[PDB]
């Protein structure tokens, strides 16, 4: 009851676009090039 | 003599 | 996410959302008033087949890849084959300890079986 | 001089060996986490017991890789529990993380086992012996763990069979000569002889 | 000139010694690179046998090219300080080779016999290959500041000159010690301990009635070798009429070849024992 | 339901990872060399955790001992003896007055830098497995019993018990705005919780075997996973879907520690082929393998200014390569 109850409640989510996520980790992996020493 | 060395 | 689901004598395990042939599977059964049992296992290539001594030389173990499934076949059944069927699989790939464990995230709910 | 205090507790690790215990309920292994320490022939050993996790025992397994040797105790009366043993048995031997080390095999309660012959193995039946009762089932006992162990990794590790009851004192010296060979044969080893 | 021999036998007697240096340095520098390069066989327990490699390396090298190019015809070649060096380091060399297989011979004891003890620490290790070392040279620097090199008509000679004694004490007495401290005691020290392993140590059974045998034969040709090089330099302070021909020259050659047989044998021992000595020998060549 | 959860994840399947990665040249090799080797640890060690300053560490090793280094000059500044011999996590203070460990002993321990034990943490039944702090008042950990706990140390008593797994928690990851948390457990799944609402978030179960080690990405929308199955998967939070497979035919041994660098470019993994690897995570590409050790790894950490990184396998060394 408490599983199905969880798994009900975490249907219920607001999901972005994946292309719109990996534009997002895009811009946060090219913003942070000259403070990476590797 | 022969002078051996070890 | 990993689903075994059983049915069935002849008893077939459906496994789901993993890679088949790079795990060791196994059967145990839960008899009511007691604990579980292992019953037989089967490596990926299908040669190293074991059973327990109980049910040795009676039951068939098998597996097939492009099924995608498991399966169990019987003959001349006894009263004290009365129990719950499920398929497990120690977690692991390419090798095998908790399959008879009291909670275990990698088997199925079972099936009861009565003669 | 911190540098220098480790090096004397260096000596306090190297002098002391340690044990890993193992069985189940029924068998004796607290007369033979827990914590025990005995000295026999001015050596210690120092033996655990641990039974306060959970029953899963995939993980915490592998804080026992350089232990000296594993104490696997088997209740051997009750028939209806060895294909328990034989499988814990099997899965251990064939662990990844535990095949280096060795197993050190006690089949506890002899006496029991006695009493319970003088009142489940299909090829009980075909068996012959390599009070005749008795010595029939105590190797039977013996010979079906020992095709386990034989089966594979021989190599690597051994296996010490004991047979002991409850009223026994002596199990001390025993486990000390196992672990003398098991550390003599290692020696063996490392010294380019073998 | 006296000691000037025929070719025919100078010939002989090179054939052998190059073979006896070739064999022994090839042998000592590849259990160096087995050792030392592999970095899995890197470990406290094989220190001694680096050190007792090193040993029998400079011991087959320096001393036996250096004592066989010298006693081929008796003229020194190199000048006095040289001589100095001769008289000094490979003598060290000599007895630290002896010392490192006393203390190969300790560690196996105590470990086959006592394996529950531990392992001595990578500190007492150095301090006591150091202290091999410098008792080695310590004993060698009796003979190394001595050494003097001679003019005679068509001869240069290279020997210790002690200072004179009416009953030449001091030579005596250092050969003497030298007797009882490279001779007697390591092979008293190796015979029990080997003795104590084999009787305790003597399928896998095979292989300790191997290494029981093995170390027979270690004591046994170390007696044998080792013999007749104390018995020819403790000979002058018993018979010194022995020293007109020849023969004392053959003599010194017979027993140089057979004292420097030894070091050809622990390289044999470790391929013939261990498995991953044999895949370095087929490794390296 | 959660087959309505499955179609809507196969609708917000627009496009792989790897398409928008497409316009942007590649890392290409990244090596290291030890430039220093710490070897002052008896037997094997477990764990192991960066400070904040970048300077000092703490190692965590099964023999009774953990040591504080210096990782300038390659020396030991504390040696603590520990009560229990067996540990298995180890987190050093971002204030750096405190670092705390934990093991099969059922305690939390607390030890103070300003050496002697603080407190005593004694509320889980199974193995400790991964502990970080929130602040130098609250901390965060994980049991084997299926328990993540949010300890108060001031008072000793747990605020929120995290019970959503099924099986046994190896580890957690603690965002950059010091809220949310993710934990990965031994049935295959990772979820995030919330440490002020104290229940979970969002569920994730993409692997097939136990999930050994998390960590968070440098902007906290994303985090990496390492698991038995000899495959690596990031996962978005707000998509809540798999990106990108770091996987290869030619391994087929368990991954036990993962860590991120500054960037975030540069993904770094332990893996049990003896040896780390290093991976592009947007190219999915391998990078270059770092090779030092000569038994399994264990633990492995980057600074947070990326300057350096430590590395541990139980052969009790550890190693800053940079």
């Amino acid at each position: 009851r408490k599983l199905v109850e969880q798994l009900k409640m975490e249907a219920n989510i607001d999901r972005i676009k994946v292309s719109k996520a990996a534009a997002d980790l895009m811009a946060y992996c090219e913003a942070h090039a000259k403070e990476d020493p590797l | 003599q022969f002078f051996g060395l070890m | 996410q990993v689903q075994l689901q059983e049915s069935g004598l002849r008893l077939s395990c459906a496994a789901s959302g993993f890679t088949f042939s790079n795990y060791k599977m196994n059967w145990v059964r839960q008899a009511p008033g007691k604990g579980l049992e292992w019953v037989s296992d089967i490596s990926q290539s299908g040669a190293s087949i074991s059973y327990t001594g109980s049910v040795k030389g009676r039951f068939t173990i098998s597996r097939d890849n492009a099924k995608n499934t498991l399966y169990l076949q019987m003959n001349s059944l006894k009263p004290e084959d009365t129990a719950v069927y499920y398929c497990a699989r120690c977690p692991a790939p390419f090798t095998c300890f908790d399959v008879t464990s009291t909670t275990y995230a990698y088997r199925g709910q079972g099936t009861q079986v009565t003669v | 001089g911190i540098e220098k205090q480790l090096q004397k507790d260096k000596q306090v690790y190297r002098a002391t060996h340690r044990l890993l215990l193992l069985g189940a309920d029924n068998s004796g292994k607290s007369t033979i986490i827990f914590e025990t320490k005995f000295q026999v022939d001015k050596v210690n050993f120092h033996m655990f017991d641990v039974g306060g996790q959970r029953d899963e025992r995939r993980k915490w397994i592998q804080c026992f890789n350089d232990v000296t040797a594993i104490i696997f105790v088997v209740d051997s009366s009750d028939y209806n529990r060895l294909q328990e043993a034989l499988n814990d048995f099997k899965s251990i031997w064939n662990n990844r993380w535990l095949r280096t080390i060795s197993v050190i095999l006690f089949l506890n309660k002899q006496d029991l086992l006695a009493e319970k012959v003088l009142a489940y193995f299909p090829e009980f039946a075909r068996y012959t012996t390599p009070d005749p009762r008795v010595t029939r089932a105590k190797y039977f006992i013996r010979d079906e763990f020992l095709r386990i162990s034989t089966a594979s990794g021989d190599g690597r590790h051994y296996c010490y069979p004991h047979f002991t009851c409850a009223v026994d004192t002596e199990n001390a010296r025993r486990i000390f000569n196992d672990c003398k060979d098991i550390i003599l044969q290692m020696n063996l080893r490392e010294y380019n002889l073998v | 000139n006296q000691f000037v021999q025929p070719a025919w036998q100078i010939v002989l007697w090179a054939a052998a010694y190059t073979v006896i240096v070739v064999t022994s340095v090839v042998g000592n520098v590849v259990v160096m690179w087995i050792i030392l390069a592999h970095k899995r066989m890197r470990t406290v327990t094989n220190y001694f046998l680096v050190n007792l490699a090193f040993a029998e390396a400079s011991m087959a090298a320096f001393n036996t090219v250096v004592n066989f190019t010298y006693a081929v015809h008796n003229e020194w070649y190199y000048g006095l300080f040289y001589c100095k060096f001769h008289n000094f380091f490979p003598i060290a060399a000599v007895f630290a080779s002896i010392y490192s297989m006393t203390a190969v011979a300790f560690d196996r004891y105590m470990a086959i016999i006592h394996p529950l003890q531990p392992r001595l620490s990578a500190t007492a290790t150095k301090v006591v290959i150091c202290v091999i070392w410098v008792l080695a040279l310590l004993l060698a620097f009796p003979q190394g500041y001595y050494s003097t090199t001679e003019t005679m008509p068509s001869r240069v000679v290279c020997m210790i000159e002690w200072p004179e004694h009416p009953n030449k004490i001091y030579e005596k007495v250092y050969h003497i010690c030298v007797t009882v401290l490279i001779y007697f005691l390591p092979l008293l020290v190796i015979g029990y301990a080997y003795t104590v392993v084999g009787i305790t140590l003597w399928e896998q059974v095979s292989a300790k009635r191997k290494v029981v045998k093995m170390m027979i034969v270690v004591v046994c040709t170390f007696a044998i070798c080792w013999l007749p090089f104390h018995i020819f330099f403790l000979l002058p302070y018993i018979n010194p009429d022995l020293y007109l021909k020849k023969f004392i020259q053959q003599v010194y050659l017979a027993i140089m070849w057979l004292a420097m047989s030894s070091t050809m044998y622990n390289p044999i021992i470790y391929c013939c024992l261990n498995d991953r000595f044999r895949l370095g020998f087929k490794h390296a060549f | 339901l959660k087959n309505q959860i499955r179609d809507a994840r196969k609708a917000c399947a627009d496009a792989t990872l790897s398409q928008i990665t497409n316009n942007i040249d590649p890392v290409g090799r990244i090596q290291m060399r030890t430039r220093r080797t710490l070897r002052g640890h008896l037997a094997k060690i477990y764990a192991m955790h960066w400070g904040t300053d970048s300077r000092l560490l703490v190692s965590a090793s099964q023999d009774g001992k953990l040591i504080i280094w210096d990782s300038y000059t390659t020396n030991k500044v504390h040696a603590i003896p520990l009560r229990s011999s067996w540990v298995m996590t180890c987190a050093y203070a971002p204030s750096g007055n405190y670092v705390a460990c934990g093991g099969l002993d059922n305690i939390c321990s607390i030890y103070n830098l300003k050496v002697r034990v603080s407190r005593e943490l004694a509320g889980h039944t199974g193995y400790l497995s991964c502990c970080r702090f929130l602040d130098d008042n609250q901390i965060v950990t994980s049991s084997g019993d299926t328990t993540c706990a949010l300890w108060d140390i001031e008072t000793g008593q747990q605020t929120t018990t995290f019970t959503g797994h099924t099986g046994d928690v190896m580890s957690l990851s603690l965002a950059p705005d010091t809220r949310l948390f993710v934990s990965g457990a031994c049935d295959a799944s990772a979820k995030l919780w919330d440490v002020r609402e104290g229940m979970c978030r969002q569920t994730f179960t993409g692997h097939e075997s136990d999930i050994n080690a998390i960590c968070f990405f440098p902007n906290g929308n994303a985090f990496a996973t390492g698991s038995d199955d000899a495959t690596c998967r990031l996962f978005d939070l707000r998509a809540d879907q798999e990106l990108m497979t770091y996987s290869h035919d030619n391994i087929i041994c368990g991954i036990t520690s993962v860590s991120f660098s500054k960037s975030g470019r540069l993904l770094l993994a332990g893996y049990d082929d003896f040896n780390c690897n290093v991976w592009d995570a947007l190219k999915a590409d391998r990078a270059g393998v770092l090779a030092g050790h000569d038994n399994r790894v264990s633990c492995l950490g980057v600074t947070d200014d990326g300057m350096a990184v430590a590395t541990g396998s139980w052969d009790s060394f550890l190693k800053i390569w940079n």
